[PDB]
C-alpha cells in the first residue's frame, strides 16, 4: 500500500511544502501528491496543518 | 522540471 502513516512523511511533507512552489501550487495536486506518497488522509491534514496552509483544505 | 521538483524533493 506504501501509505503507512509516519511522522518522517509528515517532516519531509512540510519541508516539501514550504519549501518554495509547493505552498503555491494547487491542492489538486497535494492531495493526491501527499496521499500517493505514503501519507494517508489524516497523515495530509497533519502536514498541512502544522504548515498552516488554510485554505482548500 | 517541476514533476521532478514533486520526485526529489520528496525522496529525501
Amino acid at each position: 500500500e506504501n501509505v503507512l502513516p509516519r511522522e518522517p512523511l509528515i517532516a519531509t511533507a512540510v519541508k516539501f511544502l514550504q519549501n518554495s512552489r509547493v505552498r503555491q501550487s494547487p491542492l489538486a495536486t497535494r492531495r493526491a501528491f501527499l496521499k500517493k506518497k505514503g501519507l494517508t488522509d489524516e497523515e495530509i491534514d497533519m502536514a498541512f496543518q502544522q504548515s498552516g496552509t488554510a485554505a482548500d483544505e | 522540471s517541476q514533476e521532478k521538483f514533486f520526485q526529489e524533493l520528496f525522496d529525501s
